[PDB]
RNA sequence: UUGUCUAGCGAGACUGCUAAUGCAAAUUGGAGGAAGGAAGGGAUGACGUCAAAUCAUCAUGCCCCUUAUGUCUAGGGCUGCAAACGUGCUACAAUGGCCAAUACAAACAGUCGCCAGCUUGUAAAAGUGAGCAAAUCUGUAAAGUUGGUCUCAGUUCGGAUUGAGGGCUGCAAUUCGUCCUCAUGAAGUCGGAAUCACUAGUAAUCGCGAAUCAGCUAUGUCGCGGUGAAUACGUUCUCG
RNA sequence: GGUACACGAAAAACCUUACCUAGACUUGACAUCCUUGGCAAAGUUAUGGAAACAUAAUGCCGAGUGACAGGU
């Protein structure tokens, strides 16, 4: 019953994920339907990629969705055989008339996000792995990562019925009431054979002190 | 000249983020363009939005959001169309949106 | 009853009163917001995911 | 469970120059508006000064020394059919119970204009009539009878 | 006609007791004769009492509007109509809800037992 | 010698002046009598009662232009700024017009309506 | 009333029933619109109007005009309440 | 008869100093100050209980249907009615009703909209028509003050219900829109057992703005401002 | 029951609407894959109908095919 950790510091302390302006209430909502296609359809099509997040910026007919991953070879492909693709259907999907020019960048220490941790856990229940050798070894490979405390919580059905059965783990400083904080945080829907799994993993990135405002 | 009483009229949902641009165009024309008066606040003209929380009943238990919209204000006596040739580089950025005159 | 509820929004109706408003994501036509076009829990959740450009929390 | 809580200050009248009348201004409001429970004071106490000629403030003071109560009867139950304790009452609520009963048995009688009906009110209990008399009478009977019960109470 | 017009008030009102004419068309006869409101009834010249009773008869028979709307509701209720059918049998007509309220028409009350819950 | 002040209650800022004049002090809101400008009762000798405790309109000219407010809010704006001119005429009294508690901007204002709420404290009822 | 050429008809049943007028009057004649309102030539011929689940029969006569087609039908049937 | 004013930055408030008593946290008082001892308010809600609510926001395992439990359209219904409960509005009145004159707000919103002014209209509104992409133009504030009338009665209180005539949106107002004018004027005279909210700009009260929306007896919800109280001795009883 | 009852619903005359009656349709109003292609697709006008609709012309889109689409 507590509220998101990504919502509660937004505006505050981390800068928003998709900056634009538009006439009033007019079409709005259609770039806001649009754009957001993209931000699906890239966690939707491609898992290995480990995209972190994608920033939209549109301004009178121009786009540029910025991207965060850690293996960009699958989103290049070989020869630049997937830029290609991946630029026209990102075309298809929003218009004709709008510049794109989109770009891909490395992330600094990918095993810090939360988002490419949660998409390991899914992918990693989904294959039948037990989940609590899987979760231990993201625990300890995000720990040596070098960031603080975690805290990662998994329900669904743990391999049988009577899902209210959720694990939970925490080692170390997460101060989720502390606004200065910093946290990142992001949610991933495993889909076993048997029903739906929900994975949350929350990560401290140290204190945001002396930064003044978003970044 | 040929262009007198240049007022461009700036919007955004950014205090801090308008700021450094509002800054960074004062400083830009601060050159050949003279008696540039500083921004001029404005109300800035707000909307809040109340949503309810779950998706049943619930309705004794609502949070709520609000769209800021800071805005300043930039008034140019001169042109001085060298200064607006500079000025065609500002390049500002997407939060801040400009209305001319 | 919801898909051709969503395809029949888009299809432009034979009187201006027929036709209604609905979010884009999801098929809910209650509680959306035109200002948005978004339902009242998506645009709360979409919120919270920080796409909607202007959002903060209230102190008013 | 709590402690014990602050009271705030009231001021003086600035034309009579009297708190008990400011009391009075603020018991006998409704609705919030002091511009209208003003003038109904201020009427009644013209309508003093007219008919029986004779200063508002003496009157007014003698009406309420001759209302304020001696007692005060407090509810403390031990069983079915509750018995009552006598207690004492301090100055500022005597004064607070006074001008309560001369405005709610005011804002009850003949003579329809509250200006006459509450100028009536404070005349009879300036000359300790039936009107709140009788009721502040009736309740310090109430106490001293069940005086047994107070002495030995808490 | 003269049916009872009170004394002790004012002819503006005193207007407003027969059996058709209110406040508003009251005040447009007494603005049409130029009596003078503010007259109590009492002490008022005969001489424009007939002028009243000319501009009264020149409006609807305070009496006919009885027989009037009676036969309005006759002739409504005679040919087969949803709003008679409603009128008749002394239930609200405008559409207001009969759920739990409109008791106006229906009747003082008449309680009955509700389902016997266990 | 013109004077300054400034009061903010209840929403509602007051700009004061103060002159010696050989009147009475020539008491005067907006260019007009406040007699009829605020409804006569003791509000219009609330902006004077700061005066009451010294010297009550010996020869200051009052010259106010005041915006927002009700009437009470603009004679408790009012009343503030004349207090803060006063002090600004002679530092010594300081100790008396504090005595009284009269200045330090009472800060008292209308709260927020709460969701769930009537008046920002009241819930609608309670039932079971 | 719409205030400005306010009697309103169907104009899907203003030809029937022009043709029914001038064709003998045949009696029967079925519509399915309660919006209509009757003109002073509605008179003289019958409708079938639609209260939702079957045809009632409804005979027209010039001691009515404006009044709404459809509210000669009945909607509801009675509440005829049970006791409990 | 100008430094209010809105918005960026900063200063200020931190038991800072003093007196009392405590090892020490710390409590009380006082000086100064705008605020003094978490300065008023909000967002911020732990492990878990109620197998609490939501398959009807969405996603989803399984089961089931599929030339039908799928799709379109016309008409009806969610607004019924012998009844009961809950939440609010109106009231039961001279602390008022009606009429005239008249002064003081914040916030929010608007180029299919806000609609100024003018003409017509008993009014709802219609026609003309500038101004505004908005600190500029528009959304007459009402309670409040004064004057006149009413004189305690089922009334110049209360307006329900009902009949007629108009105006607006909409293809379309009967099922089932609201607004205005005329017509009558239900019940009610402070309300049984028993209960509800509230510790200051709060309760009460008077208006204003917005969402959804072509329009909607929203008297609802979310906000704004004006007037503006009474009390708290105390834990014996009562609830958690 | 506290934690439902001016609640989901921040707008039920048509649509909304998930119900009933009736009129109509069957790889379907909308979607992917296969083959085969490029001239249509939204709207308009009479005509029968109440309207979906079947006709006639005006002014990304077709045809066949099964897993299926679809279920408030
Ligand atoms: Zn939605």
């Amino acid at each position: 019953q507590k509220v998101n950790s990504n919502g509660l510091r937004f505006g505050i302390n981390k800068n928003w994920i998709s900056r634009w302006t538009a006439n009033s209430h007019a079409q709005t909502a259609k770039w806001l339907i649009e754009d957001e296609k993209i931000r699906n359809l890239f966690f939707v099509n491609y898992r290995n990629a480990q995209v972190s997040n994608v920033e939209i910026e549109r301004t009178q007919a121009t786009v540029d969705v910025f991207v965060y991953a850690a293996q960009p070879a699958f989103l290049i492909g070989s020869e630049n055989k997937n830029i290609q693709k991946i630029t026209k259907q990102i075309k298809q999907i929003i218009g004709r008339t709008t510049n794109l020019d989109l770009t891909i960048n490395e992330i600094g220490s990918p095993m810090l996000s939360a988002r490419i941790i949660a998409r390991d856990l899914a992918n990693a229940i989904e294959a039948r792995v037990p989940l609590r050798t899987a979760m231990r070894q993201s625990l300890i490979k995000v720990l040596k990562a070098g960031a603080n405390g975690i805290k990662v919580l998994v329900s669904g059905r743990l391999n049988g019925a009577e899902i209210a059965r959720d694990k939970m783990y925490i080692e170390g400083n997460m101060p989720l009431s502390t606004l200065r904080a910093d946290i990142d945080y992001a949610l991933e829907k495993a889909q076993t054979t048997y029903g739906v799994i929900g994975v949350k993993v929350w990560i401290n990135r140290g204190m945001i002190y002396t930064k003044g405002l978003n970044r | 000249v040929k262009y007198p009483e240049l007022k461009i009229k700036l919007e955004s949902y950014d205090s801090t983020l308008l700021d450094l641009t509002t800054k960074k165009i004062v400083e830009v024309v601060k050159g050949v363009d003279v008696k540039i008066k500083g921004p001029l606040p404005l109300p800035t003209k707000k909307e809040v939005i109340t949503i309810i929380r779950s998706p049943h009943v619930d309705k004794a238990s609502r949070e709520q959001f609000e769209k800021n919209r800071h805005k300043r204000l930039m008034i140019l006596v001169d042109v001085n169309q060298g200064a607006i040739d500079s000025l065609k580089r500002i390049k500002i950025p997407v939060g801040v949106t400009l209305r001319f005159s | 009853a919801k898909k051709s509820l969503k395809v029949k929004q888009t299809r432009i109706p034979k009187f201006a009163v027929r036709a209604y408003t609905r979010c884009q994501r999801c098929g809910r036509a209650r509680a959306v917001l035109s200002h948005f076009g978004v339902c009242r829990l998506c645009f709360r959740e979409l919120a919270y995911a920080g796409a909607i450009p202007g959002v903060k929390k209230a102190s008013w | 469970r709590k402690n014990r809580a602050p009271k705030r200050t009231v001021l003086p009248d600035p034309v009579f120059n009297n708190t008990l009348v400011t009391r009075i201004i603020n018991v006998i409001m409704e609705d919030g508006k002091k511009g209208l429970a003003q003038r109904i004071l201020y009427g009644a106490f013209d309508l003093i000064e007219q008919r029986t000629k004779e200063k508002p403030l003496t009157v007014f003071e003698r009406a309420v020394g001759n209302v304020m109560p001696r007692l005060e009867l407090r509810v403390r139950r031990i069983a079915g059919s509750n018995y009552q304790v006598p207690t004492e009452v301090p100055q500022d609520r005597k004064i607070a119970l006074a001008l309560r009963w001369i405005a709610m048995f005011a804002r009850k009688r003949h003579e329809k204009t509250m200006l006459e009906k509450i100028a009536n009110e404070i005349i009879d209990a300036s000359n300790n009539t039936g009107a709140a008399i009788k009721k502040k009478d009736d309740t310090h009977k109430m106490a001293e009878a069940n005086k047994a019960f107070a002495h030995m109470r808490w | 006609l003269g049916i009872d017009i009170p004394n002790q008030k004012r002819i503006e009102i005193a207007l407003t007791y027969i059996f058709g004419i209110g406040l508003s068309r009251s005040q447009a006869i007494l603005k049409q004769a130029n009596i003078n409101p503010d007259k109590r009834v009492k002490d008022l010249t005969e001489e424009e009492f007939v002028a009243i009773r000319n501009v009264a008869s020149a409006y609807k028979i305070e009496g006919d509007l009885r027989r009037e709307i009676a036969l309005n509701i006759k002739h409504l209720s005679e040919i087969g109509a949803w709003r008679g059918l409603r009128h008749r049998k002394n239930l609200p007509v405008r559409g207001q809800r009969t759920r739990t309220n409109a008791r106006t028409r229906k009747g003082p009350r008449k309680t009955v037992a509700n389902k016997k819950i266990e | 010698q013109s004077y300054y002040g400034l009061g903010r209650r209840k929403s509602s800022s007051a700009k004061v002046y103060l002159t010696p004049t050989q009147d009475k002090g020539k008491i005067t809101v907006n260019r007009r009598d406040p007699s009829e400008y605020f409804p006569n009762k003791l509000v219009i000798q609330d902006m004077e009662q700061p005066l009451d405790l010294t010297d009550l309109k010996k020869n200051f000219d009052i010259n106010v232009v005041v915006k927002g407010g009700g009437f009470t809010g603009q004679a408790g704006a009012i009343r503030l700024g004349i207090v803060r001119a006063l002090l600004q005429f002679n530092p010594e009294l300081k100790k008396i017009l504090k005595s009284k508690k009269l200045t330090t901007r009472d800060k008292r204002v209308k709260e927020r309506k709460k969701f769930g709420l009537y008046g920002a404290r009241r819930a609608p009822q309670f039932t079971k | 009333r719409s205030a400005k050429k306010g009697a309103f008809v169907d104009a899907h049943l203003l030809k029937k029933v022009i043709d029914m007028n001038k064709q003998e009057k045949k009696r029967p004649i079925k519509t399915w619109s309660r919006r209509s309102t009757i003109f002073p030539e509605f008179v003289g011929n019958t409708f079938a109007v639609h209260n939702g689940k079957t045809f009632i029969n409804v005979y027209v006569t010039d001691d009515m005009v404006g009044h709404k087609l459809g509210e000669f039908s009945p909607t509801r049937n009675f509440k005829q309440h049970t006791a409990n």
